[PDB]
């Protein structure tokens, strides 16, 4: 594939990362 | 990364390492890059660790907490340069910054005392309605040097401009003095006289 | 040959526009991610974003939104950047690189890097007008000679804005040459010097020749230099 498609996947993939770790701070704290 | 400690000094056969602290650097691994004055940006380290095949292994990379490093083994005098680390930033979506970089002083090099040139104003430049006196300093270690001019047996300030040392594996600097050409012919001699350290040196030239 | 080759220095006045190019050579253009970065005089690197080489999609880092547009021309494996309703503070060098994505070991995460380096580009922007050099030869003579060898140079005065370059003997003089940064004057113009050292015996048989050249100006002065 291109490489580029990692970079694109990684504006997506920051975004559920944001996303899941303040839910589980929230969950755990 | 985000922050960086702006100096750092080493000595010829230790070992120093060059920290970033950022809070992403907790989740992202950073590069790191070598600039020399004037040179362009060159990659070190990838991937936290990763050496690229061209880059000595002196060079070596790690990272701990928000904290990512870099470590050279074998300092040696070419490994004087500025170190920048690169990474994701804090935002949200995906950004990335430099460090502010780190300034790397190897100490212990062979110490070398300043070689003085004065050049005088060239008749063609006195053709052309002005005067300027030139001040080359080339071959010291130490890095630091101060510069003085004297007009005739009495100093003068107005009209000088200086530079700042770069390596050619010694150091160099210049100093310029601006004037017109009847001053020129209406002093008996002017003067660079040079400080390195705790020795001066002092060059002289004159309209003969 | 995997290279990354930019445009020549420029100046500009505030309020004008610019375009630097950076062309790359010796590898498929849209199979990688090209960016942009800042160096101010006297300042650290500045992450300007990155362009989609595949789609021409651009993603501006934080601080350089508005006036800065990412372009690219695929059909000659050409990444630009223009720069709009300039300013003084934007005098800096602007270097593009080939920026590398790989992913990490943890899911949903990545590492980066600029493995190829364009030379960099200086845009200078400024109220005055560019002026090019006047060279002086700085002669040989005994107060620059010691030994066996003699001190010989050039003297490039009042030039607008920075770089030039100098070579000695069209480039065939290197060892022994070292060109001096150059000193910023009252004036706001620009001066260096260069100097080389030669064999003292040489200075009546061998020509010397200086080679400054001011872009900017679109100026290329050769200054010959002989005793006297
Ligand atoms: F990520
Ligand atoms: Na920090
Ligand atoms: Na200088
Ligand atoms: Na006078
Ligand atoms: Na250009
Ligand atoms: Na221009
Ligand atoms: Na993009």
């Amino acid at each position: 594939k291109n490489e580029q498609e990692l970079l694109e996947l990684d504006k997506w993939a920051s975004l559920w990362n944001w996303f899941d770790i303040t839910n589980w701070l929230w969950y755990i704290r | 990364e985000l922050t960086q400690d702006p100096t750092v000094s080493v000595a010829l056969g230790q070992t120093v390492t060059i920290t970033c602290q950022g809070d992403s650097l907790r989740w992202y691994s950073a590069s790191w890059y070598q600039q020399k004055p004037g040179q362009t940006p060159v990659l070190l380290i990838y991937n936290k660790d990763n050496r690229p095949s061209g880059i000595p292994d002196r060079f070596s990379g790690s990272s701990s907490e928000n904290t990512a490093s870099l470590t050279i083994t074998g300092a040696q005098a070419e490994d004087e340069a500025d170190y920048y680390c690169h990474s994701r930033d804090n935002n949200v979506f995906p950004n990335w910054v430099f460090g502010g970089g780190t300034k790397l002083t190897v100490l212990g090099q062979p110490k070398a005392a300043p070689s003085v040139t004065l050049f005088p104003p060239s008749s063609e430049e006195l053709q052309a309605n002005k005067a300027t006196l030139v001040c080359l300093i080339s071959d010291f270690y130490p890095g630091a040097v101060t510069v003085a001019w004297k007009a005739d047996s009495s100093p003068v300030k107005a009209g000088v401009e200086t530079t700042t040392p770069s390596k050619q594996n010694k150091y160099a600097a210049s100093s310029y003095l601006s004037l017109t050409p009847e001053q020129w012919k209406s002093h008996r001699s002017y003067s660079c006289q040079v400080t390195h350290e705790g020795s001066t040196v002092e060059k002289t030239v004159a309209p003969t | 040959q995997v290279q990354l080759v930019q445009s020549g220095s420029e100046l500009k006045k505030p309020g004008a526009s610019v375009k630097v190019s950076c062309k790359a050579s010796g590898y498929t253009f849209n199979n990688y991610a090209m960016n942009w970065v800042r160096q101010a005089p006297g300042q650290g690197l500045e992450w300007m974003g990155w362009i989609n080489t595949n789609t021409g999609n651009p993603t501006y880092g934080q601080g350089f939104t508005g006036r800065f547009v990412f372009s690219l021309d695929t059909s000659v494996s050409t990444a630009y950047l223009q720069i709009s309703s300039l300013k003084t503070e934007d005098t800096a060098v602007y270097y593009c690189a080939r920026f590398r994505v790989a992913p990490a070991a943890q899911r949903g995460y990545f590492y980066y890097y600029m493995d190829v380096w364009g030379k960099g580009t200086t845009v200078t922007v400024s109220s005055a007008s560019t002026k090019g050099p006047s060279v002086f030869p700085l002669a040989p003579s005994s107060k620059s000679t010691s030994g066996g060898t003699a001190a010989l140079g050039c003297l490039v005065k009042d030039y607008f804005p920075e770089p030039v370059t100098v070579s000695w003997n069209s480039g065939a003089l290197t060892s022994g040459v070292h060109t001096f940064p150059a000193v910023l004057q009252s004036s706001g113009l620009y001066s260096l010097s260069s100097v080389v050292t030669v064999p003292s015996s040489s200075l009546g048989t061998q020509t010397y020749i200086c080679n400054v050249n001011h872009k900017p100006s679109n100026t290329k002065v050769d200054k010959k230099v002989e005793p006297k």
